[PDB]
RNA sequence: CGCAAGACGGACCAGAGCGAAAGCAUUUGCCAAGAAUGUUUUCAUUAAUCAAGAACGAAAGUCGGAGGUUCGAAGACGAUCAGAUACCGUCGUAGUUCCGACCAUAAACGAUGCCGACCGGCGAUGCGGCGGCGUUAUUCCCAUGACCCGCCGGGCAGCUUCCGGGAAACCAAAGUCUUUGGGUUCCGGGGGGAGUAUGGUUGCAAAGCUGAAACUUAAAGGAAUUGACGGAAGGGCACCACCA
């Protein structure tokens, strides 16, 4: 009986200021049906946006996640929520005759955003290596896992999100660990494979306004 | 560097596409042309120098040497100008300069109709082992005279004694030749 | 094959073998003679040393115990006792 | 009615192609995914449960939603292609691979092909026995 | 201009360099598409152009360069460009029955046969073409030709000898 | 998009490693063990194999508790066939999970006791050590890792071979055996009856360990070789086949 898309509306998603592109798509929202507010039904959605759909000089085997927190007259003013890699890239990296090394740390930001960072780094066959295998002994792996736990402990702790996200976008963190682990066992593809989001502060409007402009 | 589908045709003198022909010309200082109507200035190709007896041949097809007869030919890239400035990138990298997978014991020399000696020289008399012509041929699936009859692929040869002796293509399985003999093969393989 | 004088082996081979498996057992370690540069005192340390040989008047480590041979410290040379 | 957008600028959506062994789903959503735009099940078209997981039933579902997609201004799609995963098979079937090629020619601008299959790291007991099951 | 990209493993790299006229020519000519192999990401990546005629000239080009990555022969992969409905179904060899150790490696011996004779047979009688990776079984054919390619494949790798499989194909191949 | 409960630790995962054997794969910390390598440290025959006896012992099973996601013997349903209570699917108890006791069997396998000696090669790999031109850790100062070449020792494995064996298949041990003796433990005597009966013993039970005879029978069995026939499939030929 009822054609429901006459009862809809159309909002715009707009990225925060770390990225070149801001308006990156649409999002359907049913209007206020008296009781439930149309802004209320929008207030928590996540957006699995890639990298080259946000910053143009960049390779898009990475992703980001973004919360429509505020509804300000047909704009989704959008926060940072999380980060992970493309599963095709993940399945591409895990070869056989090398070693997978991981670590995970729970770090706070300076502004109350509790993060859980992950790390993935692989051993690297040398450019004169003849042995098919490139494995690190288990104590070498516990060394490398500690610096992986060390480097991304300080950098979220020292900073806030607007500086942390900017470290994520060229993966400034993972390029540090690559140089910092050459002396133990040379690594190959060291990334922050995934970043979770554990807790948030009380919500601040003007923090988000300054996070856009 | 894309392809941008025009560039396949963009990939007094002479018109030779053989580098053994093109090498001798520019060392005299003889500017020639090609199917490209412009003259030649750059000659980029590959030759094979014997790592054993230091003997370069312009042939890229052979894998055994012409002077010493070993498998010590290695890939050598050249760059020849119109004047004939021979400057050759000898790849100084010990992944190629390597004695690793080079010593292994060989089976007894076997003589018979179906013996397979492990291809040492370029001309020792192998027995005539050939594929059956109903197996050796692939599909010319381009050709539109194609609809009538059999399955959408080539029929596999399960009948002949070319298949029972497991005769394979000499080009097929070449990546297993590059594997060193003394390695960790899986416990249920058997090659040729 | 089949023709080897075991009375007279070649010494490089005899150096190459495991120390118990020679014709007659001759071990591989020796005595180095540690000359610490800071002091003047000649100290004699075993080549495959275990736990730390200190300097007497200087309280200075001359060697650290690794697996097979001991590692010296910086600048401390040695002279092999013939 | 809908996205009042200039013509060089696409209005992306997200299409969920769920494969099974009994049917295939085609499911066009928001970029968030919380609203879907239209869900046409692969066993809505063919009235034969034998043919419910057909490539042909996949074509008929995907043509009837790119009709509905183009109806509502969605000119482009990011495709989250999906198996059943978990304990059972991990790779999406040809009935998912069919509907992909179906709404490619139907005028939808196809962007990123995404493999969202539920994969376990380490799962519970397989539904089959120790002896095996036909698959 | 829209594009597709698709990865490569390291054992499938050297087949591309051996076949970079034969994968090269039909994509660029018969479909009007542009093809690269990004070595900094090691992916094969094609895009459309102005000379791209068909709307789905790209989609059936991706599956051709997918099937070559999945180990299929070059010529036998070419018909994905041409024929309207060829497909592929991929397997985990342990998705049917939990083999392991050498009981896993004897599933490969049954499903290959001596000299490939069992693989060569099921391709002939079920109008398909299959490729065995280690834990992975990839089949390529029509849908009903696929649906009775899995069952000859599934029933080799839960115990039955090839002769009971050879008999039980042709009772279904009659229809 | 959240919340919860329990199991699981894929890919990495290798003819790699460890453990007496069953067996063992998320990080971190703690608790004690262990081989191998290194030794110009110590004791100076302290040993090898082992009836009695003892610890551990896959899965399933039995009692208590706790926990009950997945899967699931039994059981209850619903379905194609001349026949089916079977090959199917839906649920699903016990169990699969943790803790405390029992229980002691497996195609527990290398279907191959343990210790020692001798007897052909060849590289690869795991761990430790030794030596060395080189390249990278931003070079460099020595470090120390990461690779690279070689050597030693003990490992898991290969590959090779007219060593010698073997009924042969095959084995570098299954060799050094009529030219028969290094030391030592368990254990077989044509095939069934039968691992049954009875007795003893352990256990709550299930069962485990030990274990016959009367009687019956001319074979049973092992390797290797040729066919036959296919309700097995394809290639070649034929107007006693087909197409036109
Ligand atoms: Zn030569």
């Amino acid at each position: 009986v009822v054609d429901p898309f006459s009862k809809k509306d159309w909002y715009d998603v707009k990225a925060p200021a770390m990225f070149n592109i801001r308006n990156i798509g649409k999002t359907l929202v049913t209007r206020t049906q008296g009781t439930k507010i149309a802004s209320d039904g929008l207030k928590g959605r996540v957006f699995e946006v890639s990298l080259a759909d946000l910053q143009n000089d960049e390779v898009a085997f990475r992703k980001f996640k973004l919360i429509t927190e505020d509804v300000q007259g047909k704009n989704c003013l959008t926060n940072f929520h999380g980060m992970d890699l493309t599963r095709d890239k993940m399945c591409s990296m895990v070869k056989k005759w090398q070693t997978m090394i991981e670590a995970h740390v729970d770090v706070k930001t300076t502004d109350g955003y509790l993060l859980r960072l992950f790390c993935v780094g692989f051993t690297k066959k040398r450019n004169n290596q003849i042995r098919k295998t490139s494995y690190a002994q288990h104590q070498q792996v516990r060394q490398i896992r500690k610096k992986m736990m060390e480097i991304m402990t300080r950098e979220v702790q020292t900073n806030d999100l607007k500086e942390v996200v900017n470290k994520l976008i060229p993966d400034s963190i993972g390029k540090d660990i690559e140089k910092a682990c050459q002396s133990i066992y040379p690594l190959h593809d060291v990334f922050v494979r995934k970043v979770k989001m554990l807790k948030k502060p009380k919500f601040e409007l003007g923090k988000l306004m300054e996070l856009h402009g | 560097g894309w392809i941008t589908p025009s560039n396949i045709k963009q990939i007094v003198g002479c018109l030779t596409t053989d580098f053994a022909m093109q090498n001798v010309l520019l060392q005299m200082g003889l500017h020639v042309l090609a199917v490209n109507g412009m003259l030649i200035r750059e000659a980029r190709s590959y030759i094979l120098r014997c790592h054993g007896c230091f003997k370069t041949t312009s042939d890229m097809s052979r894998v055994f040497c012409s002077h010493c007869g070993n498998k010590t030919l290695k890939k050598v890239s050249v760059t020849v100008s119109d004047d004939g400035t021979l400057h050759m990138h000898f790849s100084r990298n010990p992944k190629v300069l390597n004695p690793r997978g080079l010593r292994y014991s060989l089976p007894t020399p076997k003589g018979g109709k179906y013996a397979i000696n492990p291809h040492l020289t370029e001309d020792q008399r192998f027995p005539q082992l050939r594929l059956s012509q109903k197996a050796r041929q692939k599909t010319n699936v381009f050709a539109p005279d194609y609809i009538a009859g059999v399955s959408p692929f080539v029929e596999n040869d399960i009948s002949s004694r070319s298949a029972t002796l497991q005769v394979r293509d000499s080009t097929l399985g070449a990546g297993r030749r590059r594997l060193n003999p003394n390695a960790s093969r899986k416990k249920f393989v058997k090659k040729r | 094959p089949l023709a080897k004088d075991l009375l007279h082996p070649s010494p490089e081979e005899e150096k190459r073998k495991h120390k118990k498996k020679r014709l007659v057992q001759s071990p591989n370690s020796y005595f180095m003679d540690v000359k610490c540069p800071g002091c003047y005192k000649i100290t004699t340390v075993f080549s495959h040393a275990q736990t730390v040989v200190l300097c007497v008047g200087c309280s200075t480590v001359l060697c650290q115990p690794t697996g097979g041979k001991a590692r010296l410290t910086e600048g401390c040379s040695f002279r092999r006792k013939q | 009615l809908g996205p009042q957008v200039a013509e060089g600028e696409n209005v992306f959506g997200v299409c969920h192609i769920f494969a099974s062994f009994n049917d295939t789903f085609v499911h066009v959503t928001d970029l968030s995914g919380k609203e879907t735009i239209c869900r046409v099940t692969g066993g809505m078209k063919v009235k034969a449960d034998r043919d419910e997981s057909s490539p042909y039933a996949a074509m008929l579902a995907a043509q009837d939603v790119a009709q509905r997609c183009k109806e509502l201004g969605i000119t482009a799609l990011h495709i989250k292609l999906r198996a059943t995963g978990g304990n059972r098979t991990k790779t999406p079937g040809p009935g998912a691979q069919s509907a992909l090629r179906a709404l490619a020619r139907s005028g939808m601008k196809i962007g990123r092909i995404e493999d969202v299959t539920p994969i376990p790291s380490d799962s519970t007991r397989r539904k089959g026995g120790r002896r095996g099951r036909r698959l | 201009e829209e594009t597709r990209k698709i990865p490569v493993p390291a054992n499938r790299y050297t087949p591309l360099k051996e076949n970079w006229m034969k994968i090269f020519t039909p994509i660029v000519e018969h479909l009007g598409l542009q093809i690269r192999f990004n070595l900094k990401s090691r992916n094969v990546e094609i895009r459309t152009c102005k000379e791209t005629k068909d709307v789905s000239a790209l989609t059936k080009a991706a599956d051709f360069v997918k099937a070559f990555i999945l180990g299929f022969q070059v010529e036998d992969a070419l018909a994905l460009i041409r024929l309207d409905d060829l497909f592929l179904e991929s397997f985990e060899i342990t998705d049917v029955k939990p083999l392991k150790g050498d009981h896993l490696s004897r599933a490969i011996g049954r499903i290959a046969g001596k000299g490939g004779k069992t693989k060569f047979t099921i391709e002939n009688v079920t109008r398909t073409r299959i490729v065995l990776a280690d834990v992975k079984v990839h089949i390529l054919g029509s849908f009903q030709n696929i649906k009775m390619a899995r069952t000859a494949i599934c029933n080799l790798i839960l115990g039955n000898p090839p002769s009971k499989v050879y008999g039980n194909i042709r009772a279904v191949a009659s229809r």
